[PDB]
């Protein structure tokens, strides 16, 4: 299953259940929110 | 309003009264290195206003049929005040650059500008099997332009299309990117951090980032109308960051 | 010692297999990490981000910076054609396979998801106009006319300080994952631009403006198969 | 961990302006197709799996084809080891400029018994050795040297016949990441090695066949596969539209930014 | 596990003198960065790992090669079991004068199939004896003899094609190390064997081919890799800067300390 | 002098005469430099890849004991070129050894890298500083003591130091069995 | 004990087995300008390691006839990293000099040297009609040599009975001193802070003190011993702080 | 102060007024072998005083050219007192040896000393073929002085840069090394403990360790100065315990 | 994981992920305590 039976932390299986997500990094990389329901300027 | 805009970062100051929101790099404001991700032991060097300043870097006209042009950071800020003194007397550096490219144009001119900081974007040979000379890409002194078409020699591929890195130019907006449209945009401000593997680098053999202002709608303007549009780029440093005072290089 | 039965599936390389395997070099000391400023976590991000697309990919214009320009002009002439026709599919859609949900979709063979087109007005500041940016479910032909575009999804662009106008494709498809490859079956719609009204510009600005279309992933974009890009075709050793 | 939620939406006569944004900002509009349509309430179960670096590197992908030979250094295949080699993995490990990836190779050896006048001598299972020299570490010049000794170098040590070997490698590199794009001199002074051939330098691959010899020519191919795991992406890039040229730098020549289509206004179709 | 970290300093005009030190007194300073120089805070991440003896000796390296044949003494291969044939382990091994490992033998065998005139026959799968004899014990003098019947001497039976045998040997010296270097004779009266031969004298290794005989001639390589694990490193020595010459004594052709360079001065680069 | 023992003598004189040159000058890094590549540390790195840490060299003067002067050791970081002249070599980090009771200084080098393993092969990207040493003062010795003194360096690793990555020594070189 | 010292300032670092107790300019120790005590209201750049280290200056040779040297700082700082450099690219400048003057002899040498650290020592032509131009006093490369009598020309009156200020030299203790004598010290270190009526000034065309080391005994030793004894300057800048970014001047 | 020492092993005792710290042998100081690591089921014959005591060598002139010297301990204990009788009359012996090299030097002497004991130093022989008789390398009666080149014979290498047992002198450091700079240090002091794989070894065939005098710098005098400077090894074995009472071997 | 499968203890893998380390008997041999921020003498 999910254990781990190598010491060494890179002798793993990969973290495929892993799904986080960030899109602000670079879909809202504005220093000044923007809101999609208000004008852009 | 979010048109206006004013950073004072050191002793200059930018002022704006069209200007989109600033893109801060990835979303990461930059910040000095912190102790825990911090390989160097020396003492940091940390100009708070003599380095983390706004430098204006020369105005290239944008021509009608100007393609781009780039500028290779930090070593396009060499002999540029302090910070350029700082990367000279420093084995290792760090910075958040804060570009800000200013296009002064009417209501009457046509454009658009992809001001795009690209990081580590490492440029193609204009023959690929041999390798182009430092002068070919530096940006010591001027912008170097993106051709219009492919170009041969010991040289950058100035290629616009490829953006030199053999990469689609519409899709270097993944980068931070900023537009300067001469419709509503003047001026374009990239807050971007340090954007390196290695949490501090030399400033001469890396270049952090490359500031890519890529014409995608070519200057249009009617008879009449102020042919020389400067694209003017004023590039800050912010929390700016150097280990290891050595000799001054040259 | 303990009694273990190989599976058919033993001493084979899969690809895509979760199998955990002793390390090169044990208790290896990795440099530690440092918040590198822009984490991607999923590709779909930078699909997320806007791209300029080539919608102007007319032969020879490819090379050129006009593949992406969208020619727009003040005159009356084809003021009843499209500005643009292309298909929607991202996949092998000329415009769209190139950009950055186009090239983080060849590397999938299913895609999911409302691609949002971001219109942006290269033109002059005092260029007011009204255009009609329609995205066509398939089933039926490409939209000839404004009016068999107005019939499907559509938004009227009104020029103006915003400069521009996101035409988000409602994901109208009847299946939950259309495929990447060309296949008529999840074949996509066809998004195409119009002028709802021409492009006025006053007497001191040039007529033929210049639009970018920036094809973006929305929240509920997502690819499920993966697959090698065709894009990427290596003829031999580098 | 499924992708949001189309909500519902109706008509709207308001001053929102959802669909109404500026590119000037150089932010990605986060509109959904709720607003600027009228969509119903349509629950997404779709996830974004198998789209995370993590995922999306988890195919292995060839890095290193090599055909070393039994019975000079053709005996011996040799990797200057980077990701670059090969186009497959290449383009999608450089679709960020850094990636902190513990790596996953996955050799694949095959004897190919090249066709001679005599081939009726039967050579006992192959074994093969891949050896990992560090970089700087001592590089081997013979398929009987003294650097086969693997006192400090990994090696697998694989036979024929078996799975094929794995060893994963953790992240190696002397920065916090891989740096797969670096436009960067080797020397301080600008002049040098430009590419991510400076810093990407991760040591040498020597593949070798344990046996001594054999009584007619064996030449082995080497399919070195990388799987990237754990993967730390931080700066995404756009893959590579013109064909790769060069291993060692980004050197390319043009393409032309998509397949050209007929018109502007030529759907097909 | 973490190194120390280094600790911020400052601007300091004291009488600590902390760079000012005396070598006369044999102790290597404990100074840090911090101490003699104005360092920022920086946390350490890195680790001593890797560079454990445990570690380093977990590098499994060979200590014998030698070729055994197949249809006298070159139908098996005799090997005086040390560390010190193979030069790669040996100088990791001779950076401690005592190591107290248990030491994890991974016995590689490969098939050569000698050319000759008539190889078209095919013999089956070749099963190898590593038969241990412990010093003292019934040495075979042929691939047949009692000596083989291993009623006490442990033997893998590895057979070709299967998984690389390997059978963990525990701390068998009768000191309490095992003695790399050992400035000793072998006899009381200071004559006989100088060197780590007298007190590493650890029996023997045979290895041969169970298989009775082929119709061909076939000389499989023994590849013996030793791994030393639950090491006890117990006086750290220099690694041997001159090549190494006799397995067993330290016997040796002088070498410069180090690569000379053109002048005190010369700095490359 | 590698063969003999003078490859670790440093030679100092109380003469004017190249005053104004350094005592000596090598490369920081201990992997590949020729005077840290064979040393205790050095010979820990070679067997690895990857190296991090603070090298500290400890200077001893090997000369008469009323043998009083003042040098000026100095490790200066990359990317500029090697000193070669005492005022460069002060512009990077250096110690001032004032030679007396103590006769030991530790230039301990502050590991001034970007990044954070450097690498034990020579490579330009991990290239490491130059050590170097100067005459601050000169070694001024009584008219009954040897001009010609010596200095011993020491290079020694601080609690910083770390090796990341394990490779086979290029040093130990067999040609063939013993 | 007191004999044995280590500064560490900067990168650079200084330690000494002979040396006596350092000379604290009188008696205060150099900081940074406090906002109470501030004129200028640029934003001061303070590189706490980037300039506050120890440069090693030019060494001199004590000859046994030489009467005494001067070095004009921070003028005498051009040149030397970037502490030079920012003062180039800054209009007003203030620093704490802990200047250490290494003059390493034997125990069979005999001589003595007044290591002070005169604030504003404004020197007297040699005729005392004219005014001496700048290079005669400034101490750019080479430290200025006091003459053993009196000179005539457009240089500096280098009397050193008079240390070229129209003041007794014996007197000059009245000024942070510190005696380098051979029998006991061979360095002598004064911490002398920013001394200056104005909180900051401009470091070219104002010297904020002169470091003049006269030698009251001249150097004495036997034949065999060694002739070349140096008198090495090594003075580290403290909390020095910078207002006024500007064009470099040179 | 540290410089002076005091050390009253038995009835011998060593005073010195210029000597380091003494270099515990690996940090642990010598001590009779316990129970818990103890082989040898005999008696165990300990002599407080009539063994651990200081015994002084032969004295070796530190010549310019001489490149070094080396005992092997504790064979160069023979014929040395109830150490050496002990040694004769006992098959197994354990001793933690605090040697002590004195060189008394002047002030206006150069050179320094690596004294180290290196702990089981096999040497190689001058021609490997070969291996030399136990006369090359046992030091029952003088050093056996190391050669500044190479030799050749059935004699001992004698390489001072390979120090015998082709390690790197300079590294020799890593065994318990402590040095004689005649510029601070006149003697050294090595408390080096029992160092052997086995509880307890003969003391004739195996030489627990070599204490290895190498010059680094060579004796360096001006005329007039004391040229026979010697080097005095006086070892004192600590906490020697012996079993197995035979026979005396000769 | 951790679990020894073999009965002989040296029969288990290598103690990789033991770190312990005490320099201080090779570079601190000295018996008087030696403090950096003093002189060594
Ligand atoms: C056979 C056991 C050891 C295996 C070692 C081989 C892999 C070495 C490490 C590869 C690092 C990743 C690839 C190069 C860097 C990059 O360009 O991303
Ligand atoms: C095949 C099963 C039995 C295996 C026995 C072979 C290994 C014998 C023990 C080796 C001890 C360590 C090596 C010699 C001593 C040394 O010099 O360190």
């Amino acid at each position: 299953t999910n254990i781990n039976f190598y010491k060494d932390a890179a002798s793993s299986a990969s973290n495929r259940q892993e799904l986080q997500q960030d899109p602000g990094k670079f879909t809202d990389p504005v220093k000044d929110l923007m809101v999609k329901t208000l004008p852009a300027l | 309003s979010d048109r206006v805009r004013s950073m004072t970062l050191g002793n200059s100051t930018i002022t704006t009264q069209e200007s989109a929101n600033v893109v801060v790099g990835y979303g990461e404001w930059p910040s000095y290195l912190s102790d825990k991700e911090a390989t160097a032991e020396d003492q940091p060097t940390q100009p708070d206003v003599a380095t983390c300043r706004f430098y204006t870097l020369e105005s290239v006209q944008w021509e009608k049929s100007s393609p781009g042009w780039w500028w290779k950071f930090p070593e396009a800020l060499k002999n540029m005040g302090l910070f350029g003194q700082n990367m000279h007397y420093h084995y290792l550096g760090r910075a958040g650059y804060t570009i800000h490219v200013q296009c002064n144009a009417s209501k009457f001119h046509q454009g658009c500008l992809l001001v795009v900081c690209v990081p580590e974007a490492e440029m193609g040979c204009a023959d690929t099997s041999t390798t182009f000379p430092a002068t070919e890409l530096t940006t010591e002194e001027e912008p170097h332009v993106f051709t219009s078409d492919s170009i041969t020699g010991k040289k950058v591929q100035a290629a616009v299309c490829n953006a030199g890195m053999g990469v689609g130019v519409g899709n270097l907006t993944i980068f931070p990117h900023q537009w300067i449209n001469l419709r509503t945009n003047n001026s374009a401000t990239i807050v971007m951090p340090y954007i390196n593997s290695v949490p501090m680098d030399n400033m001469f053999r890396h270049y952090n980032f490359t500031l890519m202002i890529i014409p995608f709608a070519p200057l249009n303007f009617n008879e009449g109308a102020t042919a020389y549009v400067p694209v003017t780029v004023t590039i800050a440093p912010m929390y700016a960051e150097y280990n290891g005072l050595r000799l001054a290089s040259t | 010692g303990v009694p273990v039965l190989n599976t058919p599936g033993s001493t084979q390389f899969l690809t895509s297999d979760d199998f955990q395997s002793p390390s090169a070099m044990p208790q290896f000391d990795e440099t530690p990490e440092m918040h590198i400023p822009g984490e991607v976590r999923n590709l779909m991000e930078m699909a997320e981000v806007d791209s300029v697309v080539p919608v102007n990919n007319i032969t020879g214009k490819t090379k050129s910076m006009e593949a992406y320009q969208i020619a727009v002009g003040t005159g009356n002439t084809d003021k009843t054609k499209p500005i643009f026709s292309f298909q929607m599919d991202p996949g092998y859609s000329s415009v769209l396979k190139r950009t950055l949900l186009g090239e983080m979709l060849n590397y999938y063979a299913h895609w999911s998801g409302s691609v949002k087109l971001t219109f942006l007005f290269c033109g002059s500041a005092m260029a007011t106009g009204k255009l009609l940016i329609s995205y066509s479910p398939p089933g039926a032909s490409v939209p000839s006319s404004r009016k068999d575009a107005m019939l499907g999804t559509h938004i009227i662009w009104d020029i103006g300080l915003q400069s521009s106008c996101v035409l988000c494709v409602p994901w109208i498809s009847q299946s939950h994952y259309r495929m990447v490859q060309q296949d008529p079956y999840t074949s996509a719609g066809y998004i195409t631009c119009w002028y709802q009204t021409n492009i006025v510009v006053p007497p001191g600005a040039p007529t033929s403006c210049d639009v970018l279309c920036f094809a973006s992933a929305c929240n509920d974009f997502s690819v499920r198969l993966l697959r090698d890009t065709p894009f990427m075709a290596q003829p031999g050793k580098l | 961990r499924t992708v949001a939620n189309t909500q519902p939406s109706g008509p709207s006569n308001s001053k929102e302006i959802p669909a109404l944004t500026a590119v000037e900002t150089g932010h990605t509009s986060q509109v959904d197709p709720s607003d600027t349509l009228q969509t119903r309430h349509v629950v997404n179960f779709h996830s974004r799996s198998e789209s995370t670096v993590e995922n999306f590197m988890g195919r292995a992908a060839c890095v290193f084809m090599d055909q070393y030979k039994l019975n000079s250094t053709d005996n011996f295949a040799v990797w200057t080891i980077n990701v670059r080699e090969m186009a497959q993995l290449r383009r999608k490990c450089e679709l960020f400029t850094y990636m902190r990836f513990d790596i996953e190779m996955t050799m694949v050896i095959t004897s190919c018994q090249d066709q001679g006048t005599q081939l009726e001598q039967d050579m006992p299972v192959l074994t093969h050795q891949i050896m990992y020299v560090p970089p700087g570490g001592p590089i081997p010049a013979k398929v009987d040297s003294y650097e086969w000794q693997t006192s400090t170098n990994p090696s697998v040590f694989w036979t024929e016949g078996n799975a094929p070997a794995r060893m994963s490698i953790p992240f190696i590199s002397v920065g916090n990441a891989y740096s797969l794009f670096y436009d960067g001199w080797s020397h301080f002074t600008q002049d040098g090695t430009y590419g991510y051939t400076t810093l990407n330098a991760m040591g040498k691959l020597f593949v070798r066949h344990v046996n001594k010899s054999s009584p007619h020519q064996i030449t082995s191919t080497i399919r070195v596969y990388f799987k990237p795991k754990h993967i730390k992406a931080w700066v995404p890039r756009p893959p590579r539209l013109c064909p790769y040229i060069n291993k060692g730098d980004v050197n390319f020549v043009v393409t032309e930014v998509t397949d050209a289509r007929k018109s502007i206004t030529d759907t097909p179709h």
